[PDB]
RNA sequence: CCCAUGAACGAGGAAUUCCCAGUAAGUGCGGGUCAUAAGCUUGCGUUGAUUAAGUCCCUGCCCUUUGUACACACCGCCCGU
């Protein structure tokens, strides 16, 4: 059902924000991470190719995630923000900041913020050539 | 003509330096020739720091920092305006900008 | 949504392809003033009153 | 018989404040007994707003090519059938001025976006001067381009706009258009 | 000697011979709010409601009012009455009372002493008017 | 000058020109041409605004640095069946 204890005490989930440069994920799971509460992406909120990673779509996804979590009994979130990682870009996309702000402004409490992009000790070859992509 | 005395790299006293991939185009550029930036920014931007701080469960959580290392090839470093072309005399100046 | 009075200290200027938006810096009068920069448009009187009907909209540059 | 002017009073007419002169400010040389002054409001910026929103509303209704600038019509609007109803009302005459905009007044708009795309609009808001400038420029323009051949035509074009012009309500219609688009722009946060 | 500048504005003029006489209330010799164009007829009623009937028992202002243009001929009567009161009070008792009624009248409205300097500007080359140009083909 | 037999009678293909206040536009009047000769031009008044107090996106100009195999100067030079 729901956690019905200590109405004056927070309930903590984990939000896995995958802010790629193509779209963004707002993914709230159980504290362990094994069981997921709700996953809303930028592509299910706006319908066009570029705006999938827009800050607007990210904040809409974060608002929907916060609404669903509040209806499900979760009140606070730990933030585990990631980029694409691997050998590709290590910086988070445009939707990270707006998703985090829309979580912090939609009635949610924020716990620990940490960065979890996958960083190789050394990677395989990148998708480009030795001359890179020339567009 | 010989434009730069160091040939636009930092290879002195060795034959081969391992290459790296430009963060923008994924071009193979020698590690000494590549233009390296190290951005230590805030995970949460200034326009979003205040809202995160109000929503924080812990008082004075001190927000985490994002450490990103960027390697640029010459073309992508010039296009992104990280470095510009300088005069024949200003080219020899190796002082970093004050920032 | 409380409207807060803001006094303009410096006009950052116009933004756009042909120039269609404005940016300024504003501070409070006697309300623990902070040098907060927000987008304005056109007329700004000498010590005008920007309407911070929201404290979380710091219009972002670049 | 110690009352000031011909319509105001000072003995028991209390507004409990002085901070209610955002658009209307008549305390200096800019006073003329009737709003008939001809004159210019394009000599330098901010001057269209310094035209008080009463005079702005009644006198910036000069658009299109048939009644473009001719001040006899503003004279008709504000002079005939308003000073009479100011006392023919019987009630407190402040209602007409204070039943217009304090909830109507647009408090945000937006600006074009990027190099490719028009599906959103970067949020901007102003101090009252440019918000009045832009919002009621577009209001007057839309009202004249669409309301050409108006059933609400002059010799009775004082009541509706003088009740939905200055302050005190949320009932104006082009204002509702700009307020809904204001919320659309407000969504940029 | 004789100090007489009367009233004028833009184009029109109200020659105001100020002297002692009947000095009845008349504009163009005609009643209070009775002017035929009927547009700006209140501008003179305002002051005479403050002082009283005794004050205008000896101020004859004989006005030759000529000139077409409302914003000229009107707004020149206010200038003329301002100068009439100014001269009368300056010459008769003292300039403190003239100071006072001139203060109320001029701080009441700026535009008596100041006229519009705007006038039609010259036509130029290769255009239908001052700024417009003829259509340029390619 | 006029008799009412209706003019798609109330915002306009890609392509574009001009314009920031007594300005645009409407409106007529003089001068030149000339016999009163004007739908031209050159001036003059009269009614009289909407927008903007910005930018370098387009078209171009200027002051610097930079590259050039161009100097007939990029409508250049030049490569291969």
């Amino acid at each position: 059902l729901g956690p019905q204890v200590a109405e004056g005490e927070n309930v903590f989930g984990v939000c896995h924000i995958f802010a790629s440069f193509n779209d963004t994920f707002v993914h709230v799971t159980d504290l362990s991470g094994k069981e997921t509460i709700c996953r809303v992406t930028g592509g299910m909120k706006v319908k066009a190719d570029r705006d999938e990673s827009s800050p607007y779509a990210a904040m809409l996804a974060a608002q929907d995630v916060a609404q669903r979590c509040k209806e499900l009994g979760i009140t606070a979130l730990h933030i585990k923000l990631r980029a694409t990682g691997g050998n590709r870009t290590k910086t988070p996309g445009p939707g990270a900041q707006s998703a985090l702000r829309a979580l912090a402004r939609s009635g949610m409490k924020i716990g620990r913020i940490e960065d979890v992009t996958p960083i190789p000790s050394d990677s395989t070859r990148r998708k480009g050539g030795r001359r890179g992509r020339r567009l | 003509t010989k434009k730069r005395r160091n040939n636009g790299r930092a290879k002195k006293g060795r034959g081969h330096v391992q290459p790296i991939r430009c963060t923008n185009c994924a071009r193979c550029v020698p590690k000494d020739k590549a233009i390296k930036k190290f951005v230590i920014r805030n995970i949460v931007e200034a326009a979003a720091v205040r809202d995160i701080s109000e929503a924080s469960v812990f008082d004075a959580y001190v927000l985490p920092k994002l450490y990103v290392k960027l390697h640029y090839c010459v073309s992508c470093v010039i296009h992104s305006k990280v470095v510009r072309n300088r005069s024949r005399e200003a080219r020899k100046d190796r002082t970093p900008p004050p920032r | 949504q409380p409207i807060k009075l803001a006094r303009v200290t410096k006009v950052l200027g116009r933004t756009g392809s042909q120039g269609q938006c404005t940016q300024v810096r504003v501070e409070f009068m006697d309300d623990t003033s902070r040098s907060i920069i927000r987008n304005v448009k056109g007329p700004v009187r000498e010590g005008d009153v920007l309407t911070l009907l929201e404290s979380e909209r710091e219009a972002r540059r670049l | 018989d110690i009352k000031l002017f011909g319509k105001w009073s000072t003995d028991d007419v209390q507004i409990n404040d002085i901070s209610l002169q955002d658009y209307i400010a008549v305390k200096e040389k800019y006073a003329k007994y009737l709003p008939h002054s001809a004159g210019r409001y394009a000599a330098k910026r901010f001057r269209k707003a310094q035209c008080p929103i009463v005079e702005r509303l009644t006198n910036s209704m000069m658009m299109h090519g048939r009644n473009n600038g001719k001040k006899l019509m503003t004279v008709r609007i504000v002079k005939h059938a308003f000073e009479i109803i100011h006392l023919l009302t019987g009630e407190n005459p402040l209602q007409v001025l204070v039943n217009a905009i304090i909830n109507s007044g647009p408090r945000e708009d937006s600006t074009r976006i990027g190099r490719a795309g028009t599906v959103r609009r970067q949020a901007v808001d102003v101090s009252p001067l440019r918000r009045v400038n832009q919002a009621i420029w577009l209001l007057c323009t839309g009202a004249r381009e669409a309301a050409f051949r108006n059933i609400k035509t002059i010799a009775e074009c004082l009541a509706d706009e003088l009740i939905n012009a200055a302050k005190g309500s949320s009932n104006s219609y082009a204002i509702k258009k700009k307020d809904e688009l204001e919320r659309v722009a407000k969504s940029n946060r | 000697q004789s100090v007489q500048v009367f009233g004028r504005k833009k184009t029109a003029t109200a020659v105001a011979h100020c002297k002692r006489g009947n000095g009845l209330i008349k504009v163009n010799g005609r009643p209070l709010e009775m002017i035929e164009p009927r547009t700006l007829q209140y501008k003179l009623l305002e002051p005479v409601l403050l002082l009283g009937k005794e004050r205008f028992a000896g101020v004859d202002i004989r006005v030759r009012v000529k000139g077409g243009g409302h914003v000229a001929q009107i707004y020149a009567i206010r200038q003329s009455i301002s100068k009439a009161l100014v001269a009368y009070y300056q010459k008769y008792v003292d300039e403190a009372s003239k100071k006072e009624i001139k203060d109320i009248l001029i701080q009441y409205d700026r535009t008596l002493l100041v006229a519009d300097p705007r006038r039609c500007e010259s036509k130029k080359f290769g255009g239908p008017g001052a700024r417009a140009r003829y259509q340029k083909s390619y």
